[PDB]
RNA sequence: GCGAAACCACAGCCUGGGGGCCAGGUCGUCGCAAUGGUAAUUCAACUUAGUACGGAACCGUUGAUUCAGAUCAUUGGUAGAGCUAUCAUCUGCCGGAUAACGGCUGAGCCAGAAUCCGUGCCAGAGCGACGAUAUGUAUAAAAAUAGAGGUCUCUCCUGUAUCGUAGAAGAUGGGCGAUGGUUGAUGAAACGGAAGUGUUUUAUUGACUUGUCCAUGAAAUUCCAGAAUCCAUUGCAUACGACUUUAAUGUGGAACGGGGUAUUGUAGAUUAAGCCUUUGUUCCCAAGAUUU
RNA sequence: UUGAGAAGCUCAGACGAGUAGGCAGGCGUGGAGGUUUGUGACGAAGCCUUGGGCGUGAGCCUGGGUCGAACAGCCUCUAGUGCAGAUCUUGGUGGAAGUAGC
RNA sequence: ACCAUCUAGUAGCUGGUUCCUGCCGAAGAGCAGAAACUCAGAUCAGUUUUAAAUGAGAGUUUCUAGUGGGCCAUUACUGGCGAUGCGGGCCGAACGUGAGGUUAAGGUGCCGGAAUGUACGCUAGAAAGGUGUUAGUU
């Protein structure tokens, strides 16, 4: 069938299959967003529309959270267009990397002797016209920029220390725009929360939640109803129009086998595929849809933030 | 005149002629190359081919062009033999020309021409076309990248006719090209 | 630890035609996509509209049926957690080419189906980027055969052509004419990304030069032959492997001591176990073994 | 001209599938008689051998290794004389299999 | 029931039956040989002409083995299969070991040895329908 054969993913990160369909007319962005499927909680949202059933029914559904937050961009990777398919020209980072980075393209980090792209690194930095040179070639000759882009799993709280690397495509963009919008996010951290505000139908994907002797499977959650931006640094994450009082979107207490997400979540008004803490693939949709449903906004009005590992109902 | 590399132009050329010519070549020990293969051509008309190759879809069912033309000589060598499969691996059929060939002489095979062979206002197919329509999808770009070699190559003529100017001119200008021209020369 | 026996021409990929015959089927990271599978389905109501002509249809809107993929915030079940429920929730598209059939000029085009192929989704066999470590192997425009190129004019009608081609397998010298040609080694700068691994411009250095004409030598070869893994550790994972983690002197982790957290429950104990979390404590630390 | 093992030598021409079946000539084994002024501890027989040779063949000759006591050619005699098979007889040894199993 | 002889009980039957080369060779009374005789000055014939041509030397008495199936095809006959391999895929061809030459059948785009030969033509291919086509008749 579609999804037959079941094979769970081997990768935790969600490849994404696709892209969105990338526009040099369209601002140079991402399309991509580095989720951790935190945990969910009833993000009761007023569904404010005449003429729906529903009209301004708090929906208090499952707003399944995500930590995605500001994820290490380190640079861009070149991709060329070949009569044998995309050929991956060139793949020029920043000079400044990280340990998380560095454990990443490593596997014994502590025990190795972290010379994950010593000389890289010193030719980045003093060999800077070899760089600017090899940044000229690709803007002149790769079809595509997959802006490299690593995670924050050292930084935020995760015993993984190993930041998650994605080849997040530039969407949309010239390739001098590509390569300035690069260049501006080198060394940086992409936070998905500045790329988007999670408050819509979305693209999610990622692999599914680990059952046993199944799951784990890589899916894509379309038109995947986001409610809002779960930052768990801010106090107000689970805060809405309604129940505000500076929500915690982590159960309280603690989220179950997730506790509190040290930086921002993806919290997404109905399922997600993935257990807590397991990396998220949220994404832009590959095509457009201009319904009217998804198009107007459901107000989020309020939220649950039980400790529901015990009491259940217990808010506060 | 036989010798070790050939790179041929398939466009212009029918699919079983040129084959078969390549065929008799590779199990000579000659090493064949063959480029532009979408330009091949086959006669008959398109949704001929395109019911024979949809019957061939009802083994491994592969679309492009270049492997098109690969399983044709294929059939045409005793590939259940040690001695066929080696001569199928001096075999390198292209669609459009590499970078690596786009450089060397291209011959053409008269044998196989489609002008030579088909009565004109024959109707007849060509393997690019065929094959973009039953899977393959890269017609587009081979067909931008041919337009930039085929621009790079035509400047390359240009400068190449410029510089044989100078030397035309300088073959008359010597004495000794029409004091002995009765050599034939 | 002990330990048979029956049986055994020979052996074990499919289709067709006449089980073997014939013809076919270094490590690691980030990516590419050959190919294979594929998915959505139906109905009701409202607006159209009591209108067009008693009573529609286009569009749009609101919801339901079946099916598929996910999730456990809430509710139920299971003995808080976890698991799980068409007992709970979320999600489930647009391009091309078409058939019937209707048109355009008069074959070649247009319109056209839940059909077909793609987009998308699922799996990833062949590959990409990056990090640390052989007899002279000569010849590059495009497109047409019911036309092209170059400057109204000219050429094509194959390469039987063009470049290089004499030297004891390429020796040793002299003169005449031009700033040549062929190069080996340095120094460079411009170009080539589709598999660019090659194109030039050169600034030198070291050679040869048959461009031309002369001077010596060939012989008896006397007729061909610094990482990874194990141990340990993590639970986003788990029948076991595998995976995610850390794990090799510091948010170091591992353990507890816990706190928080809740459950049941009448406040208490468990107190994360797949609840959180710790300015708390101690322990130990490539430690060895093993493969490249 | 020597070229009569007259059962020898020499000339010519034609011909060549083959089951049942018929005819002929040969190869081999155990023992017998005769014979080779036969072979043998300076190694018989046997066995092994990608060593060599002869014959269309059955088969024979031989080198080397191993071995340690007998053997063979030729002319006749004789027979318990020639094996791929008989779910052959006897012995030995396999795959099944370190499986089923205790 | 058992045991030992009779017993190597009873065979139209089953399974098996051991070296080589050569020559002849069926059947599917006849067909095959051996001796003996009588022999180009002799008779014959899977033959044809006429109401002789041509090929072959012709026969006899005697014995002594094997078989008296069936199948295919053209017209009960005729062949062929059977005891028969080889080239082609029924057609061709009757076989000692070889060298060379040349062919039959079938073939010469490639697999595949061999002309991607030459020339003339039509357009899936190796009861009747069609405003599909090409040559002709009335």
């Amino acid at each position: 069938l579609g999804f037959l054969p079941r094979k769970r993913a081997s990768r935790q990160r969600g490849k994404v299959k696709a892209f969105p369909k990338d526009d040099a007319s369209k601002p140079v962005h991402l399309t991509a967003f580095l989720g951790y499927k935190a945990g969910m909680t009833h993000i009761v949202r007023d569904l404010d529309r005449p003429g729906s059933k529903m009209h301004k029914r708090e929906i208090l559904e499952a707003v399944t959270v995500i930590e995605t937050p500001p994820m290490v961009v380190v640079g861009v990777v070149g991709y060329v267009e070949t009569p044998r398919g995309l050929r991956s020209l060139t793949t020029v980072w920043a000079e400044h990397l990280s340990e998380e980075v560095k454990r990443r393209f490593y596997k014994n980090w502590f025990k190795s002797k972290k010379k994950a792209f010593t000389k890289y690194a010193k030719k980045y930095a003093e060999s800077t016209q070899s760089i600017n040179r090899e940044l000229e070639r690709i803007k002149k000759y790769c079809s595509v920029v997959r802006v490299l882009a690593h995670t924050q799993i050292r930084k935020t709280p995760l015993a993984q220390k190993k930041a998650h690397l994605m080849e997040i495509q530039v969407n949309g963009g010239s390739v001098a725009d590509k390569v300035e919008w690069a260049r501006e996010h080198f060394e940086k951290t992409v936070d998905i929360k500045s790329t988007f505000e999670q408050n819509e139908m979305i693209d999610v994907i990622g692999v599914t939640r680990g059952k046993g002797n199944a799951g784990y499977m890589h899916r894509t959650q379309l038109n995947s109803k986001i409610y809002r931006i779960g930052a768990g640094d801010d106090a107000k994450n689970a805060s809405t129009d309604f129940d505000a009082t500076e929500k915690r979107i982590t159960p309280m207490g603690g989220f179950v086998r997730y506790g509190v997400v040290e930086n921002d979540f993806v919290m997404l008004n109905g399922a997600t595929p993935g257990p807590v803490k397991r990396v998220l693939t949220l994404r832009k949709s590959l095509l457009t849809h201009t319904s009217r449903k998804a198009l107007e906004p459901v107000s989020l009005k309020w939220i649950d933030t039980a400790s529901k590992f015990g009491h259940g109902r217990f808010q506060t | 005149e036989f010798q070790k590399v050939v790179v041929i132009d398939a466009k212009g050329h029918l699919l079983g002629r040129l084959a078969s010519v390549v065929a008799k070549q590779l199990l000579g020990g000659q090493k064949v190359v063959v480029v532009r293969c979408e330009e091949l051509n086959i006669s008959g008309h398109f949704f001929r081919n395109k019911l024979k190759y949809l019957a061939y879809l009802r083994a491994f069912h592969f679309r492009a062009p270049s492997r098109i033309f690969q399983k044709a000589v294929r059939g045409m060598l005793p590939h259940k033999t040690a001695r066929g499969q080696a001569a199928l691996e001096h075999l390198q059929a292209v669609e459009g020309i590499p970078p690596p060939f786009d450089k060397q002489k291209r011959v053409v095979v008269p044998a196989a021409l489609r002008v030579l062979r088909l009565k004109p206002g024959r109707k007849y197919c060509t393997v690019g076309r065929l094959s973009s329509e039953v899977g393959w999808k890269y017609n587009d770009i081979v067909a931008k990248l041919e337009e930039r070699r085929k621009v790079k190559s035509a400047a390359f003529y240009q400068a190449k006719l410029a510089k044989q100017k100078k030397i035309a001119s300088a073959k008359e200008a010597s004495p000794v090209n029409q004091k002995l021209s009765q050599f034939g020369y």
